[PDB]
């Protein structure tokens, strides 16, 4: 199985810390996307740990996840600031047109949804972004050109 | 020593600095609840319902606030009171109330807290929780029913170090899981069923099979033996309304006779044929010198904490088997003949208090010996179920010729008695005397120590003996062994903390002395005896005179032995 | 790069490097914040290098370092943090023409270099212009936005490369180490307690004292922590602050460790934002390199070390108990205290946590004395707060104010009204950590104690300003949401009232709600702030109880009359009808799928509320729009 060589040279540069686990769980979301469900207890049998502690690790934290990411993520931010100038709608428009709810993928073409909060354009209305390409003043009737040149 | 002076609900107390606010009010005759707190374990402060009120006016948890000079609380103030109320509300909102179904009932502690705190009306209705049940074997887990008090958790982590189950999700909908919702058996447990003894909920219980008990006694043709383990002996009582440590044979004999049973038959006669076969195996090995040191099989635990855990011990573990299994070989091998009686058409049923019995029954290399196993909750509800009042029975003796047995087996629910059971019969075989007097006793292998630890002088030649309570206790005894300071000769392991007499079938108790009870009724048990020598017993003798002709023999290595293969898949 | 001898080399090398700022004529710097870095920063960045790259410029180079050391550069481009207003983007400013750019989209990115650069005159066209006023603004100390903000602990920033060790030590930092190495430790801790000095974010609680009660355990190792991490979703200053400077930020933990005697230290930031953990990254390896960090610093024999542990989510993470155990590499369950953090932390060690703004204002107060530093705000709490302004105002972002002036021109001067002429309504501080405040106690000065007396604290810091537009059970509803999703889930309290309370809120706010509902939100409000465990417990129901005590009218409309007064609310609308304006086309009764509206053709239709649906298609569908949401 050509997945049991990518995960061996990570746990010998940076393991090095006495006490590092959470970096080891994120930097294989970062060069894999989808966490496996069977490095998991192979990395817990190789070092030290129990399967058990880090199947808890990895539910606590909401960036970890278990199933398939598309490979397009698209935000909605709703902090506390873009939640007064109606943030809530826009939401309920894409769930509407597009069938998959919040946290949940349509694992079909490219598309997946996150919930993160309060992004750094904070100020230019509800930043609803794509993955490289956030915009500024949206309107549920602006939707529909998000669709037209990523597709 | 140093003292603090302080008040607790207009009473001034003197207790050693040190002591929580709680633990050192008990001696005042009063109690405050508390679900998350054990007294094996760690303060956690995960219930919240210990609350009291200080003299600043917030409330402060209990379980773990060290108390300093100079504080007034109050118990029993009407906001502590509403608090508790409010907070008990919060808990049986979410809780699915079929209490009839509920295999905890009239024990949950739970339960018992909602009738005390006077609830009445649930105003907070919404909701519930709504999972899953799954199947892992003897361990029967309805994670509908969980409150999250962290007590498996804390006693699989602090104490087992086995690391089996943990905590998953977050919220509302946080449980506790085994990785991947894995089924217990593949997942890293053991069985040792400590999780079991302290859950305060019905979470977490045991897989009940009276029903096929039920459909053997009512076949007609089907005649049943019944085989009782001797930690039952001294804790079926508590579930009668009977001070701890009483010895019960004969009620227990008598409401087993009733019970339909067409036998019955106590293992201490088995007991005593792993004593001699296990001292006839280290007399050779102490011949030939090799295989050191040996380690014991009297607990399935263990042996599945060896194969998942130290594959490479394998060839160092005795091949005797459990006396449970040694029993049903001889039920449905010699005794049927006896009788005369097909092999397929009896049906052995045995009362232990283990866990790990349950599974180590249905093992595909034991050939089935035995049929179906309980435990002592399970049969204290039979015999409630039939309606035999425990208290006015009367005294009545084992059947034969498997009934009679010694006071050698009599101890085997204590931690050290085994290799206390077994240093008699070595001195005897290999000196040629026998014990007399108060040197029958070794002072040196009873308590509940970690680690105990004794160098044993017989005919000027000296053992080294270890015993070792509890896995935590085990591992380190195996890395000090592994670390090669010294060298032993043979090593007893129980998974248990305490041994047998605390395991995951015995009735739950509240004393937190328990063990001390526990120990001083198997001792009396062990003394009121008038054979205290497994060798002298008769019908041992004249089943090796009539079956085997010797000890170790092949017929014995065909029917009394087994090999153990290793469970650590790679990864 | 070479390595730093004794305090007098560091001198040399600070003249040394002076010499090279005065060695150059004209500068051109962009904001280099995530606020300009979301419509196009290094776009116009591109749009202008290529033109200089083109006009017969030679002495282009952006990056200063050893090998261009002795470059008398003509043009030099800067890239720098957070100057502030980041309210209208992306920011630009030349020096020394002093003017002040914002719009700068690129469609006349080739006229500011033909005109400002060469001509030296100044575009009108595209300056800030106050739609208040119509005044025109060329300076930026003349900008009312910047007129009162006292820039003290953000001196640096706006002015500074972050990428550049050599542009921090050029302005005159790191000078206060200098001094702290040649002298005592006691006095460093008794110059800080005497400052008046007390922890920016969070508790408040004297640093003085924590620091004196860590310098008093005698413990082989201990360590310093850093919890820069802005885990509330209402403002933005863990953002500014490391993204702007981060070198002062090592300069505080320097003198940290310095006084309380610690070797090595962690910095907790989130693994979400890329740029400042990597700005810290490239901090830390140009520091290690410069030879400040790591073992003999300057020949004294003092031992550091710091590393820069990225986070994974969580806002219930750093309460300073689930910090350690999030490093150490556990779940983030809070543990019972006591034993508190300064007795046995991270590994059972004595550990320090203080916010990130703590840690700043020490150089501060090491280079100029308690005496100054106490000398501004009220005595009973010394120094100045940050703030981050956002809702329904004219100007948002960050802004710097001396803590103890009043709210209104705080709101309202400096933040310029409210927009689109609206009213205003209530302003909530610190997020989810703090209560509501309304128009009626907008004449309190900002500070401790007074907030203490109104129920409400600063927390973090963020200022949210909500208009007439909203309803506030909605609001309330929206915290408790986000307290529900961002709980953990331990003790039973926050666990289950939590649900309890967003199921109660949700249940009135849909117009299914029956009287006694509030007594059942107060009683489970006071249980939860009673015995929780942490502090998000303590501190969950805040912003319903304060919502509650002032503003019973908007519930008493909602659970009674079933009508919202806002209109905010879609599950109590109230569609109706201009007998006028109405043809009876009847496409209302056609597309509803119960057809509550009910009429004769070509007359005026009555709607019935009882067998109403309220789908809102009625008005949407018919093209007439007759019908009106009121
Ligand atoms: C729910 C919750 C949220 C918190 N959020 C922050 C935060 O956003 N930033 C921060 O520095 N500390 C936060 N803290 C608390 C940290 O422990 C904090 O760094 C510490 O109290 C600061 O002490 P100091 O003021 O003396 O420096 C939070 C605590 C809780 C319980
Ligand atoms: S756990 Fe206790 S309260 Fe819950 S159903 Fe069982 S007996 Fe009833
Ligand atoms: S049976 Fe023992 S090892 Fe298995 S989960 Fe329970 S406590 Fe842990
Ligand atoms: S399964 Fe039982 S012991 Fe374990 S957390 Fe749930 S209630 Fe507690
Ligand atoms: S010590 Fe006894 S009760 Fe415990 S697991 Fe072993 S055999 Fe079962
Ligand atoms: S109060 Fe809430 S956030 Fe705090 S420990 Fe308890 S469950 Fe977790
Ligand atoms: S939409 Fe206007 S015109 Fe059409 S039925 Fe309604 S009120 Fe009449
Ligand atoms: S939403 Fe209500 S008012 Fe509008 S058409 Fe439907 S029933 Fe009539
Ligand atoms: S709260 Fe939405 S970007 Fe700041
Ligand atoms: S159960 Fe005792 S403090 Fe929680
Ligand atoms: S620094 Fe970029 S928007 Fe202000
Ligand atoms: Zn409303």
């Amino acid at each position: 199985d050509p997945r049991f060589e990518k995960v061996d040279e990570i746990l010998s540069k940076l393991a090095n810390e006495r006490g590092a686990l959470i970096a080891i769980l994120q930097h294989v979301q970062h060069e894999f996307g989808y966490l496996p469900e069977d490095v998991i207890f192979y990395i817990a049998s190789k070092t030290g740990i129990p399967a058990s502690k880090i199947y808890g690790v990895a539910t606590f934290y909401a960036q970890f996840h278990l199933k398939p990411r598309g490979k397009y993520v698209i935000r909605v931010c709703l902090g506390t600031a873009c939640h007064v100038k109606g943030a809530n709608k826009i939401l309920a428009e894409f769930e509407k047109q597009l069938g998959i709810k919040a946290g949940e993928t349509t694992s079909d073409l490219k598309f997946t949804l996150e919930r993160v909060g309060c992004l750094g354009a904070c100020g230019l209305a509800p930043t609803v972004m794509v993955n490289e390409k956030t915009y500024g003043k949206m309107t549920p009737e602006k939707v529909s050109e998000v669709l037209k040149e990523y597709s | 020593m140093n003292m603090v002076m302080l008040t607790i609900d207009g009473k001034q107390v003197q207790v050693e600095k040190g002591t929580t606010i709680k633990k050192a009010a008990e001696k005042l005759g009063i109690e405050i609840p508390g679900l998350c707190d054990d007294n094996d374990l760690k303060p956690f402060g995960a219930c919240r319902l210990c609350v009291v009120e200080d003299a600043r006016g917030n409330l402060v948890a209990s379980c773990h606030t060290p108390v300093r000079e100079g504080m007034v609380v109050k118990t029993n103030s009407p906001k502590v009171l509403k608090a508790r109320r409010v907070i008990l509300e919060l808990l049986l909102s979410s809780h699915n109330a079929d209490c009839f179904e509920c295999d905890k009932n009239l024990h949950c502690k739970l339960q018992k807290y909602a009738y005390e705190l006077n609830i009445r009306n649930i105003r907070f209705k919404g909701e519930k929780r709504n999972y899953e049940i799954k199947d892992n074997g003897p361990i029967y887990y309805d994670p509908n029913k969980c409150i999250l008090c962290g007590k498996c958790v804390r006693i699989c982590e602090e104490v087992q170090h086995i690391c089996a189950i943990d905590f998953a999700s977050r919220g509302f909908k946080a449980y506790i899981s085994t990785p991947f919702e894995k089924p217990l058996l593949e997942s890293d447990c053991i069985f040792c069923g400590q999780c079991v003894r302290v859950c305060p909920t019905g979470a977490l219980a045991e897989k009940t099979d009276i029903e096929r008990i039920y459909e053997a006694i009512s076949d007609p043709n089907k005649v049943v033996v019944v085989q009782v383990a001797p930690a039952v002996r001294v804790a079926l009582g508590e579930e009668f309304g009977l001070e701890p440590g009483e010895i019960v044979t004969g009620k227990m004999v008598a409401a087993l006779k009733r019970l339909g049973f067409d036998k019955v038959f106590d293992t201490q006669f088995a007991a005593d044929m792993t004593i001699v076969e296990e001292t006839a195996e280290l007399v050779e090995r102490l011949e030939k010198g090799e295989n050191f040191p040996m380690f014991t099989s009297c607990c399935p635990s263990w042996i599945l904490a060896v194969e998942k855990f130290y594959p490479e011990l394998i060839p160092n573990i005795s091949t005797a088997r459990s006396p449970q299994q040694i029993f049903g070989a001889i039920a449905k091998n010699y005794y049927a003949k006896k009788i005369g009686v097909a092999r397929e058409n009896m049906f052995v049923v045995s009362v232990m208090p283990c866990i790990g019995k349950k599974f180590e029954a249905t093992r595909p290399e034991f050939n089935n010996d035995v049929d179906a196993v309980l435990t002592t909750r399970e049969l204290a509800r039979m015999i409630k179920e039939s309606g035999i009042d425990f208290i006015k029975l009367e005294e009545e003796n084992f059947d034969s010729p498997l009934g009679e047995s010694t006071g050698a087996a009599a101890i085997f629910g204590v931690t050290g008695g085994v290799m206390e059971a077994a240093l008699r019969t070595a001195y005897s075989i290999m000196t040629g005397e026998e014990l007399e007097g108060d040197k029958i006793e070794f002072t040196a292998v009873r308590g509940l120590e970690g680690i105990k630890e004794a160098e044993v002088d017989i005919k000027g030649k000296k053992v080294r003996i270890a015993i070792a309570n509890g896995i935590g206790n085990a591992k380190k005894l195996i890395e000090k062994i592994k670390s090669g300071e010294t060298k032993y000769d043979f090593v007893e392991v129980m998974a248990c903390p305490g041994g047998c007499m605390s395991g995951g079938g015995q009735p739950y108790t509240d004393d937190p002395e328990f063990r001390k009870k526990r120990m001083e009724g198997i001792y009396k048990n062990d003394r009121n005896l008038p054979k205290r020598k497994s060798h002298e017993n008769e019908e041992v003798k004249k089943v090796y005179e009539e079956y085997y002709e010797k000890p170790c023999g092949p017929k014995a290595h065909e029917e009394l032995h087994t090999h153990y293969h290793s469970r650590k898949k790679e990864y | 790069m070479v390595k730093l001898k004794s305090i007098q080399e560091l001198e040399n090398l600070r003249e040394k490097i002076k010499e090279a700022k005065k060695k150059e004529k004209i500068v051109i710097r962009i904001c280099g914040g995530t606020g300009c870095r979301a419509s196009g920063s290094l776009a116009v960045r591109d749009e202008l290098v290529k033109v200089l790259k083109r006009e017969g410029f030679a002495n282009v180079d952006v990056n200063l370092s050893s090998d261009c050391l002795e470059n008398t550069s003509e043009v030099h481009v800067k890239m720098t943090g957070c100057q502030g207003f980041c309210a209208q983007g992306p920011l630009m400013t030349i020096e020394p023409l002093g003017v002040f750019y914002v719009g700068v989209k690129p469609e006349d990115v080739e006229e500011i270099v033909e005109k400002s650069i060469k001509k030296n005159e100044i575009i009108e066209r595209l300056l800030y212009h106050d739609p208040a006023t119509g005044k025109t603004y060329v300076k930026r100390d003349e900008n009312p936005f910047y007129a009162k903000q006292t820039r003290l602990v953000l001196k640096h920033c706006g002015t500074v490369d972050p990428a550049s060790v050599y542009d921090y030590i050029a302005e005159g930092g790191y000078s206060a180490i200098a001094k702290a190495l040649t002298m005592d430790r006691k006095q460093i801790i008794d110059e800080v307690i005497k400052s008046g000095l007390r922890g920016r974010g969070g508790a408040g609680f004297p640093t003085g004292e924590k620091w004196l009660g860590a310098y008093k355990n005698q413990s082989p190792k201990k360590y310093i922590i850093c919890n820069g991490d802005e885990g509330d979703p209402g403002a933005f200053m863990d953002r500014s602050v490391m993204e702007g400077d981060p070198h002062k930020v090592i300069e505080g933990m320097m003198i940290g460790a310095y006084a309380i005697g610690s070797d090595e230290g962690y910095i907790y930031v989130r693994a979400e934002y890329p740029l400042a953990v990597q700005m810290l990254r490239k901090a830390i390896e140009e520091c290690e390199k410069l030879g400040l960090l790591g073992d003999n610093i300057l020949g004294t024999g003092f031992s550091f070390r710091l590393h820069v542990r990225e986070g994974a989510g969580a806002f219930v993470c750093g309460e300073s108990t689930a910090l350690t155990y999030s490093i150490e590499g556990k779940r983030g369950m809070p543990r019972v205290r006591p034993p508190r953090t300064n007795e046995c932390g991270l590994w059972e060690m004595p550990t320090v946590l203080n916010n990130v703004e703590t840690f700043a204002c020490i150089p501060e107060i090491i280079l100029n004395g308690g005496e100054w530093f106490a000398s501004i705000g009220t005595p009973t709490s010394t120094g100045t707060k940050i703030f981050a302004l956002s809702g329904k105002v004219n100007r948002t972002g960050l802004v710097e104010v001396p803590m103890g002036l009043k709210l209104r021109e705080l709101i309202f001067d400096i933040g310029g009204g409210i927009a689109n002429n609206k009213k205003f309504k209530a302003v909530q501080l610190g997020g989810p950590s703090g209560g509501c405040v309304p128009e009626s106690q907008l004449d309190l000065p900002i500070d401790f104690d007074s907030l203490s007396k109104a129920g409400a604290i600063m927390g973090s810091g963020g200022v949210v300003v909500v208009d007439e537009d909203t309803c506030m059970v909605d609001f309330a509803k929206f915290f408790t949401n986000f307290i529900v999703e961002e709980s953990c889930g331990k003790c039973i309290p926050c666990r289950e009232g939590n649900k309890k309370m967003l199921e109660i809120l949700e249940r009135i706010t849909e117009g299914k709600g029956k009287e006694g509902d509030i007594e059942l939100l107060e009683e489970l409000g006071d249980v939860i702030i009673s015995a929780s465990l942490c502090g998000l417990g303590k501190t969950a129901p805040n912003p319903v109880l304060s919502t509650i005590k002032h503003f019973r009218d908007e519930y008493e409309a909602h659970i009674r009359d079933k009508k919202c007064p806002a209109g905010a609310c879609q599950a109590l609308a109230a569609y109706k009808i201009d007998p006028g304006k109405c043809i009876g086309c009847g496409k209302c009764v056609k597309v509803c799928p119960v057809g509550a509206i009910s009429g004769e053709k070509k007359k005026p239709h009555v709607i019935d509320q009882s067998k109403c649906i309220k789908c809102g298609a009625c008005a949407e569908n018919c093209p007439k729009g007759a019908i009106y949401k009121g």
